[PDB]
């Protein structure tokens, strides 16, 4: 899995 | 350095210099608030702003995909309370556009979902929707994702039915990265070859805190100018997370922020390069011409 959407 | 001062004059004596051949564009939430769609930012009009309504554990819930694929009705009631009358895209759009058609633009990454990229007429090609898009839907039974075009998505969005597959019945997704979820491969596909040979970096409207889009930043060569054009100072290093730009210090050499709206930041950069004419009769142009087909 690609890096995830974090704030 | 590559900027013969940290200003707007500079920027655009270097655009028009041989040097300035490619330009990517960073954009956020804050190019689109003038076409009426609300950034996290703002505390007055922000989406944050009337989130009770929805019972949520906390505010960020109807924004991550654990929650959604949980109860997807919040999300869906929130599109349809946000969703515009009309989609005009800003004067910072149509920037871009200008960019796009005098053969500067190597890339537009923009955060943003709202479509108003494409609709300024930039195509597939110029952009990465690094969070995605509600341009495109997707049943998400890995078996089916049958797509779904925008017209069909507003319209169950607006009769308040939650979008099911017609081949299947399972959930349509708006093809949109929720928080919590995997960036497209397309993101960094991109990523990994248009920071080899960008002469200019245009970042505007967005504070630079969501990962990993914020961090395009630092893939640019060191010596690539960075304009920002935002209302606050964003992609500053934190000093305690620091335990980014450098539009300040004494070794500042060539990041520079112009503080204001982007409509009118990107207005100021036209004049400058003698677009200011253009770039009123363009506005104004597609703006008669959208309001000509409603
Ligand atoms: N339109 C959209 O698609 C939309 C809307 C809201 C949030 N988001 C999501 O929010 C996340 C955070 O992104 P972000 O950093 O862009 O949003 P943000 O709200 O955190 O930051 C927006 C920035 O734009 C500035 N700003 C707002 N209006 C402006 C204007 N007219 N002119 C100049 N500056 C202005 C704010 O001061 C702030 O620095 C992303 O993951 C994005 O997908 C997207
Ligand atoms: C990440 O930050 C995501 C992709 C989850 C965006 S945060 C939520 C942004 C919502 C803005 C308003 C969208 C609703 C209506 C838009 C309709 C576009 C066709
Ligand atoms: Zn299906």
């Amino acid at each position: 899995a690609l890096p995830k959407k974090y704030g | 350095r590559l900027l013969d001062e940290l200003t707007l004059e500079g920027v655009a004596r270097y655009m028009q210099s041989e040097r300035c051949r490619r330009v990517i564009c960073l954009v956020g939430a804050g190019i689109s608030t003038s076409a009426g769609i609300p950034d996290f930012r703002s505390p007055s009009t922000g989406l944050y702003d009337n989130l009770e309504k929805y019972h949520l554990p906390y505010p960020e819930a109807i924004f991550e995909i654990s929650y959604f694929k949980k109860h997807p009705e919040p999300f869906f009631a929130l599109a349809k309370e946000l969703y515009p009358g009309q989609f005009k895209p800003t004067i910072c759009h149509y920037f871009m556009r200008l960019l796009k058609d005098k053969g500067l633009l190597l890339r537009c990454y923009t955060q943003n979902i709202d479509t108003l990229e494409r609709i300024a007429g930039l195509e597939q090609e110029d952009l990465v929707e690094a969070h995605g898009t509600f341009y495109t839907s997707h049943c998400v039974s890995a078996s089916c994702r049958h797509e779904y075009p925008l017209s069909w998505m507003k319209e169950k969005i607006f009769s308040e039915v939650t979008p099911k597959c017609e081949d299947c019945q399972s959930l349509v997704k708006p093809d949109i990265v929720f928080f919590g979820e995997s960036l497209p491969a397309r993101f960094f596909s991109c990523m990994q070859s248009d920071f080899l040979k960008v002469d200019l970096l245009l970042v505007m409207g967005t504070s630079l805190q969501v990962q990993p889009f914020a961090s395009l930043i630092s893939k640019a060569p060191l010596s690539t100018p960075r304009l920002l054009i935002n209302k606050e100072k964003a992609g500053q290093s934190d000093p305690f997370l620091g335990m980014g730009m450098d539009f300040d210090s004494k070794k500042a050499y060539r990041d520079v922020a112009w503080l204001g709206e982007c409509d009118q930041g990107c207005l100021a950069l036209a004049e400058l390069l003698g677009w200011k004419k253009e770039l009123e009769d363009l506005v104004r142009r597609e703006h008669a011409s959208i309001d000509a087909q409603s």
